[PDB]
């Protein structure tokens, strides 16, 4: 009852939910599951790279560029 | 893991240089040019710069919550 | 009157936990759980 | 985790740089070490001495 | 059979090290002064940190071995508080000490820096070196956690643990011609000059000398950012001069009971 | 686990002395003085001012081990100056000159500063 209407990405099984997506698109031989699983997936993952971005926006993100500058 | 506060052998404070350390790095400068910029006379300060590992930055990504 | 409150394993979220019943969130359901610091006076010295 | 971003890897409490490769056997990492021995269906003419043979086409 | 009459000079004089020369006086009391220097100089610093909510990534002793190294400036206070060993009172007066305060937690999306410049403390003279260059990183929070927490400072010297070291580093070097023959360079040639050396570029090393005594000291105390320069050297002496005085004291006594 | 503390190394403990005198007998004036929780600091500049002092025939430290805070200070002067004395001396006269010095370079530092 609790996860009916808690919404699932919330907030540390998103790998956990994504492989869930995969295999659930892998084991549907059908062609309209199988979209919208792949939809479903693409969002999460947009989703997941929008927040890690957010999160290392600053330090995490310049760090990177220095050490690929300096390479 | 961490940027120590100060040098083990002199005692200088190098805490408060990491990120000025990495900004210059990050603008033009080069690693000889940006220790002597900082203020980095004894090459045993240096090595603080030059030896430190970030890896306190791998430790943040595994966030506890959200 | 303390349940022995616990803290779920990837939920983050708290849960309370008394002897004799399964160990579960109380949301999604998984299995591992970790507990709080103490209350106690947790005193160092910066040596 | 075959073929899995850093990303999951991290979220899943796990490191990219651990190289893998090892069994996890009741909570514990196992590892296969590689055992050497003789290559089969080739002809190894030896000449022990301490025996009744003077050459001996092992194989 | 009497002491000698030492003359100074200040070569520099800046807000972060000091250049003095030291002549007429016996290399004894120019090493001592230097272990001075280093060890035997009151200051103030972090000592007693209470932890009360620390959800980190860094262990919790970490963060306690950190705030203990955040020099804390002392030009007037260090000389007023009393060391805690020798307070007549229970739990950490302010009189022998100044107490701290950190309460960060890492709330927007971005990762925390959290610095010195977050200990807050009650007495307004004895504040981390951020008055006039950033600040001295502690540990980085993420989304979620926290770091609460109060801290007591205390008085104490270098001898005890090397937070009381307001010294980076001392620079003591004497006779930079290799006059005294202190040291024998196997090929001179090879050598480079000293910053105070007198000699000019032709010759290697000044000549023998038998009939002479180290003088000329030459110091370059480096403040970590704590105490000024000046002011260590002046704590310093005065610090010696105490426990000569105390041990004065106690042989007298001594020599009386006997 | 066993590791002294920091405090054992300069304050004294109950019932330790800070200075005693033992007198010799291998040799006529000269004494041993030992001292408690002391380092090489406060014995190195007596030996130096108590070799300025022709009177004194001897003077030397050392530290019985490292690890211990003490060291002995063996004095022989003169028949006719008694050890104590020469010790007392030395140590006005060196506090003197620490002094006088003080005074020197606090002086140097106010007329350094725009002047
Ligand atoms: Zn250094
Ligand atoms: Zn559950
Ligand atoms: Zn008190």
């Amino acid at each position: 009852e609790k996860e009916r209407f808690r919404k699932a990405p919330p907030n540390y099984a998103m790998k956990k939910t994504q492989l869930l997506k995969e295999k659930a698109m892998a084991e549907d031989l059908g062609d309209q599951d199988k979209a919208k699983q792949i939809q479903d997936q693409l969002n999460e993952l947009e989703e997941r790279a929008e927040a890690l971005d957010r999160q290392r926006t600053k330090n995490i993100s310049a760090i990177s560029y220095i050490n690929q500058r300096n390479r | 893991m961490i940027i120590p506060v100060r040098c083990f052998t002199c005692g200088k404070i190098v805490g408060n240089k990491w990120e000025a350390y990495l900004g210059l790095l990050q603008a033009e400068y080069t690693e000889g040019d940006a220790l002597d910029a900082l203020g980095l006379k004894r090459y045993c300060c240096r090595r603080m710069l030059l030896a430190h590992v970030d890896l306190i930055e791998k430790l943040l990504n595994y966030a506890p919550l959200e | 009157q303390q349940p022995m409150i616990y803290i779920c394993g990837e939920c983050h979220t708290e849960n309370e936990i008394k002897s004799r019943d399964p160990i579960r969130c109380r949301e999604c359901g998984y299995r591992i759980m970790y507990k709080k610091r103490t209350k106690r006076l947790v005193v160092f010295d910066a040596r | 985790l075959n073929g899995l971003t850093d990303r999951d890897l991290c979220e899943l409490n796990e490191c990219p740089l651990d190289p893998g490769g090892y069994f996890i056997i009741n909570g514990s990492e196992k590892v296969l070490i590689a055992q050497e021995k003789m290559a089969t269906n080739t002809v190894y003419v030896f000449a022990k001495k301490d025996s009744k043979y003077a050459y001996t086409g092992e194989c | 059979p009497y002491a000698n009459q030492p003359t100074v000079r200040i070569t520099e004089l800046t807000d972060e090290n000091v250049k003095f020369i030291i002549e007429n006086t016996d290399l004894a009391v120019a090493n001592s002064i230097r272990r001075v220097f280093i060890a035997e100089v009151p200051i103030i610093a972090i000592d007693w940190v209470q932890i009360d909510a620390n959800s980190s990534v860094l262990h919790d002793e970490f963060i306690a071995h950190r705030l203990g190294l955040i020099p804390l400036t002392s030009d007037d206070i260090v000389d007023k508080l009393q060391y805690s060993r020798d307070c007549t009172c229970e739990e950490f007066c302010p009189e022998c000490s100044v107490e701290f305060t950190l309460d960060v937690r890492c709330n927007e999306d971005q990762t925390r820096h959290v610095t010195s410049r977050d200990l807050i403390s009650n007495s307004p003279r004895v504040i981390p070196v951020t008055s006039r260059q950033d600040d001295i990183l502690i540990v980085k929070l993420r989304k979620g956690q926290e770091l609460r927490l109060r801290a007591y400072a205390k008085k104490g010297f270098g001898k005890e643990h090397a937070k009381w070291n307001p010294t980076a580093g001392v620079a003591f070097e004497y006779d930079p011609d290799n006059a005294l023959r202190h040291t024998v360079y196997p090929k001179p040639e090879e050598w480079p000059k000293s910053e105070y050396s007198e000699l000019d570029e032709d010759e290697s090393q000044a000549p023998y000398d038998p009939n002479g005594k180290p003088e000329r000291f030459y110091y370059n105390v480096e403040s970590c950012g704590s105490l000024r320069p000046e002011t260590i050297v002046l704590s310093a002496l005065s610090g010696l001069k105490k426990k000569l005085s105390d041990l004065q004291t106690q042989l007298s006594h001594e020599i009386q009971s006997d | 686990m066993n590791a002294p503390p920091a405090f054992e190394s300069f304050l004294l403990f109950e019932g330790e002395k800070k200075i005693t005198i033992n007198k010799d007998t291998k040799v006529p004036n000269a004494c041993l003085f030992t001292i408690n929780k002391e380092d090489h600091t406060l014995g190195n500049i007596i030996k130096s001012q108590l070799l300025k002092d022709p009177q004194v025939l001897f003077a030397g430290y050392k530290v019985p081990h490292p690890l211990e805070h003490k060291i002995i200070i063996r004095v022989q002067t003169t028949p006719d100056y008694s050890p104590q004395e020469a010790f007392t001396n030395a140590i006005t006269d060196l506090i003197s000159e620490l002094s006088l010095l003080e005074e020197r370079f606090r002086v140097a530092i106010k007329d350094k500063q725009e002047g």
